[PDB]
């Protein structure tokens, strides 16, 4: 699709903000990223930039990109982009401030493309895996192994399912939006939006102040330029502080939920579950980390906790009523006893 | 004739209980007491979930007399930061040298994880108390059926009138107020909701997953954003969610006591192997075969002529059989300590007629109680290996 | 260090104590309770409420046997009848010559009064609660405080924390089971939920006060149709909310134990006046009163100039005080058998001060807590009486 | 009032139903008596009757009188309707199908209208009973006392805070309506409806309806004169039972809701308030029953029961934390202990 839900598209305009880690003397880039989301466990990824690319704030294409220079936009391709992780990765969708890609795992979220007078690249810490959601934990994305039950995201952009504040913006600097009252330096709006002010001067910064400035100021660069965007609300990043004057409601979804069904998954390397008499013997031999673990069933109890995530030969006892096996995050598996070792005499000779 | 029968509450074992009696012919049941049910009333006191520092956007006085406000969904953490002259594309926002402090809010909110596949605490009430019995009989083919223990029905389901419980999982094996998320049951106990305690479970408390009041602070703590340009650091501790399958506490699915494994629950314990719900019904004397259209047995005898035995289902051995009456037979080696493949099988006089069974034995040395009468039904049979799967099909275990 | 006060809880009455502080100077206390609350952690059950027959509209398949179609009002009294002949203008609806079948049905509903001047059940546990004892100290200021057992949940209410024993309403006057009747609050039992039956105030048990389902027996009995022919006898005896009220339990707004009234509540005991309040409280130095003002109180002695035979204040008597600072003292009787209105008495070296109090009899030896020095105020007077007036001014009281 | 509550009126007829104690072998009442309500705390008492007195189906008047003649109103005057209950009432006001009427508490209520050769009444049991809130316990107020907070209906016919199920105006029959399709009953709708039917010939015959007809048995006694009506609501009762076709299950008010006003109570007078030394002597002297009771203060909660109907001087030992004394259902008294009679030591509870 393109258009699944205008409840982010047209009620919400990009706009451009501090990168938290730039290194270029700490770049600001429109591709800060806030709220990576590697919490779906399917190698998928929803990471967010602090543009809104997508559709430009219109009805067409998913294969734009809209960020702010300047108070304007910047209408260009989706592929100008690059989202990476640590391979670089492969977009599936964009909605709103959000982008589902296909990438590996990563500890940090690593996006960057030419803009400004700098390489203007954008990184962020957010601690992603792809585990299994039980006794299983993993890494890389899904080539092997079983599929059993985890998170995976939704090619669905229209979710409901979450929403993330956007309800009264405020802030970014953009001191393009600044121009001057012939003299002092005049606030003004990116497209329409109710601007909060102040100076390092005295000037009015309660209540709606779109029709206050500073008439005391000069100097550009320590005077507030806002976006209270109040018709098209923006993601409320952290590295978009909001007014304090100024009430309006615009609370806006989140197109891409991490679902639990059958994830693309992992299954470590087959565990070898055979019983001898009142005994699993047990080869095993993962990948990544697989906590074996028990319930001795009957009247029992008896579990037993040990991660594996190396190959080892372990034992359970199983008793008479059994004794199970929960190989991680595929489904616990169940061994009776009485033996297995095969012959007990308790009959009648004759054959 | 008013058979009892208690035996574990184990989930996907089928034993195969026996009516002893002398009036009419004994005639089989099975006793089995499929799945553990527990299912008292609950109360939701807080979804917790992996946090996501979804910003409220920080609210900002820069100088003067500070104000971080209050705006929808409230409880923002909120530090002032100096040393900053921020920017954002353009120059500083923040830049009074009466303070020179740029604030940053950033308050824990409810990830998209919150609303599906989350861990989700409850205080539990004493509430209900529910349990799950199958009863077959020598006539009737099974019925499993949910079948409660409080005041609401105590009383008949299915075949024969039956009294249930109190069971031994009236309770979970797990504490009072539990966590359940997903598969894994975490069992980890607070008061009642309000604000709950950081770094630990309830860390972010959340009423539910979309939601206005919370509690929100995972151990998140602001720091100060370096080389005078602005950020808002998260530094936070795992939540219980990541706590509770990668770094996980006590996953009550592997853990609990009896035989447990779990699912989203109030506070119940599925699977479990013991439970015990004591079984006592109630039948009609016109539900039984007669004693005089069974075998009343005489002249037992049990051999082979071949043989090859089978713990799960498919044990044999013929019996040399010459009673006094002849007619269908109901089996069972008393009381659910035997697992029997039929209901009933029919016996007579004279010759010798094979019965299944299934016993916790190699070979057929299991007394089966064969419409009146036990007999130790030895024949040299052949040792299956047929052990490996699942909850038993050889009762409670009592033979080899 | 903390509050004293072990002067007895009433209500309507301005009563008094005196906290006993060795650190700073003694603090007056004006403990004025009028509301006391419980609240725990509960669970509203079922509102309960008489009945109203409002004849609900059967689903008559007519004869050939009728069957009784369930309607969204768990619980209904339905009775086919045969012999019926229906006229309701003209003929009969069913479709029998004159072999019609009526079915009458009739469930117990909501009554309007359920709405409003009703009763209410509840099942009672602990949580939550709270002694509330509210302490206008007079020297300082006021103090409303709550104690809570839950955690999540702050008991700093009022100025710090403050410990009732024997507690101000953090008990239940009531039982586990309460029926509730306007004023009169009776506790008294109740059949659990959803089960039931005539014969109990609790027989009917809407989940609401106005509902859609209910718990419908009230001894509500169909009886076979007048003179051939079809409608609906309904004969409907009393029930929860109209017996029960002259059947009555204790009427505890006239009757609670802890001296308490009690009416239509979430859980609160109104208006008590417990045996005793000894308060105290775990306060900062603002609660109390500074030690420069006197470090201790050295030398005075009481008598009267004029007192009263009443606990209605205008009893007076000159102290001609001392002490090792000059400054103010906060007074009261230690054993509030004379409760001082004020505050603050002042304190020179070897001054004299007047005080206000209300004492009982016409020779006044009341101990005066002059902030770390008692002092007897005797003297002989004249007799006002007016021993009608409410409760203790004069608490602890069991003397003339 | 008569303004807005044309939800009960137009999408309403009032319905001609059947009543025991009538004709020459019962009467069809269309003033048939279900759901007699002197449940309240009151004075006034409401009654349904089958008739939706009150507008005509119109707009204005609740003095008017429609009951059902045929499958047509009988638009009149009120001035031919009795309500009684066990005592003459004169009428308040009617709502809907329910009429509010001040008249005394009764076991029955007995409304008629003279029409025919008859009186033409009709009549039903309902317990019911009045009481004044608290100590003072009647089934109505004897003529005495204080009046104190208690439930009472109102004069003016709108009085909602209640809501029963309705259905429609159910299934009752009307010949009136029943035609014959050539020898065979044939059933039509009263004012839009699906009109439930069978006869012992084939049809439906659960009441599962979309303008159910039978019309292949020739009796009209032998069929179900039924109406499941598809766009109006009525009060559900007995003598209009409902069918499941396209029955509504709606809830749709009650007027006449006894709330909280001052309902006409009981107290009675002379508790002659007298302390000495701990204790209240208290001569005694009602008008009527009076239930005292009383709670000697402290942890105690020394409950008292005496109903007082004739002169007798009673005492309560107050005490260091006040008795508290409660002449009837009137409010708590209050008294401190202590000697009055002049001259003694104080200061403690020992002197």
């Amino acid at each position: 699709d393109l258009d699944t839900h205008f409840t982010q598209y047209k009620l919400a305009r990009p706009y451009i903000a501090d990168c938290p880690n730039c290194g270029h003397s700490r770049c600001d880039s429109p591709i800060a990223i806030e709220e990576v989301r590697g919490d779906a466990h399917a190698g998928v990824i929803r990471i967010q930039t602090s543009a809104m690319f997508g559709l430009k704030t219109d009805g067409v294409d998913l294969a734009y990109m809209s960020f702010m220079n300047g108070k304007t936009q910047k209408s260009i391709k989706i592929d100008n982009l690059h989202v990476r992780t640590s391979a670089p990765c492969s977009l599936v969708s964009h909605h709103g401030y959000y982008i589902l890609a296909q990438c590996p795992p990563g500890d940090t979220v690593t996006v960057g493309f030419h803009d400004g007078p700098n390489r203007h690249t954008c990184t962020v810490a957010h601690k992603v895996e792809f585990r299994p959601v039980g006794r299983e934990k993993y890494r890389h994305p899904p080539e092997h192994g079983v599929e059993l039950p985890c998170n995976r995201y939704t090619h669905k952009r229209a979710d409901q399912g979450h929403y993330v504040e956007m309800h009264q913006p405020g802030l970014v600097a953009d001191h393009s939006l600044l121009s001057i009252h012939s003299a002092k330096v005049k606030i003004t709006v990116p497209s329409g939006a109710q601007v909060k002010y102040y100076c390092k001067c005295p000037d009015v910064r309660e209540g709606i102040t779109s029709s206050d400035h500073t008439t005391t100021c000069t100097d550009v660069k320590q005077c507030r330029a806002y976006l209270i965007d109040n018709k098209k609300w923006v993601y409320n990043s952290g590295r978009l502080p909001r007014g304090e004057g100024d009430t309006f409601k615009g609370k806006l979804h989140v197109p891409f939920v991490p679902v639990k069904a059958k994830c693309i998954a992992t299954l470590a390397p087959e565990p070898l579950v055979e019983h001898k008499h009142r005994t699993l013997i047990l080869h095993l031999h993962p990948d990544h980390p697989t906590l074996l673990t028990t319930r001795s069933l009957g009247s029992d109890a008896n579990p037993t906790r040990q991660w594996i995530e190396r190959p080892t030969t372990v034992n359970f006892t199983v008793t008479g009523e059994g004794l199970e096996y929960t190989w991680g995050n595929h489904p616990p598996k169940r061994v009776w006893a009485q033996e297995s070792g095969e012959g007990n005499p308790h009959g009648w000779p004759h054959e | 004739y008013e058979h009892t029968a208690v035996m574990p509450n184990k989930v996907g074992i089928p034993y195969k209980a026996l009516v002893e009696r002398p009036g009419y012919a004994p005639v089989h049941l099975q006793i089995q007491l499929v799945n553990t049910r527990i299912i008292p009333s609950t109360n939701l006191e807080y979804i917790t979930c992996k946090y996501k520092t979804k910003v409220p956007s920080p609210v900002v006085k820069c100088c003067g007399a500070t104000q971080c406000t209050s705006k929808p969904h409230p409880d923002y953490q909120c530090q002032v930061f100096t040393g900053v002259y921020p920017f954002m594309w353009g120059g500083a926002y923040c830049f009074c040298d009466t303070e020179n402090t740029q604030m940053s809010e950033a308050y824990v909110e409810r990830s998209e994880e919150c609303s599906i596949d989350h861990a989700k605490a409850y205080k539990v009430h004493t509430g209900t108390v529910q349990a799950m019995v199958n009863i077959t009989y020598g006539s009737v083919s099974w019925r499993s059926a949910d079948v409660y223990v409080n005041g609401e029905t105590p009383a008949k389901i299915g075949d024969a009138k039956l009294i249930i419980g109190p069971l031994s999982s009236a309770w979970s094996p797990f504490d009072n107020k539990v966590v359940v998320y997903g598969h894994e049951v975490y069992n980890y106990d607070f008061p009642e909701y309000g604000t709950g305690k950081a770094g630990s479970f309830g860390d972010l408390q959340s009423r539910t997953s979309t939601s206005n009041d919370l509690y929100a602070n995972t151990n998140l703590k602001l720091q100060r954003p370096q080389a005078g340009i602005v950020h808002t650091p998260f530094t936070q501790a795992p939540s219980g969610f990541e706590r509770w399958k990668r770094d996980k506490g006590a996953p009550l699915n592997d853990v609990a006591p009896f035989g447990c494994s779990i699912a989203l629950e109030p506070l119940r314990a599925e699977n479990c192997a013991v439970g015990s719900i004591p079984i006592s019904i109630d039948i009609p004397d016109a539900a039984f075969t007669r004693i005089s259209e069974t075998p009343t047995v005489s002249d037992l005898e049990c051999k082979i002529t071949e043989c090859t035995y089978a713990s799960d289902f498919g044990g044999i051995a013929t019996v040399a059989y010459k009673s006094s009456k002849a007619g269908n037979c109901p089996i069972h080696s008393p009381s659910g300590v035997a697992v029997i493949k039929e209901n009933d099988v029919t016996l007579a006089e004279s010759g010798s007629f094979t019965f299944h069974f299934s016993t916790a034995n190699i070979h057929p040395a299991f007394k089966l109680q064969v419409c009146t009468s036990a007999v130790t039904c030895k024949g040299d049979c052949k040792p299956p290996k047929d052990h490996i799967v699942d909850y038993p099909a050889q009762h409670t275990e009592s033979f080899t």
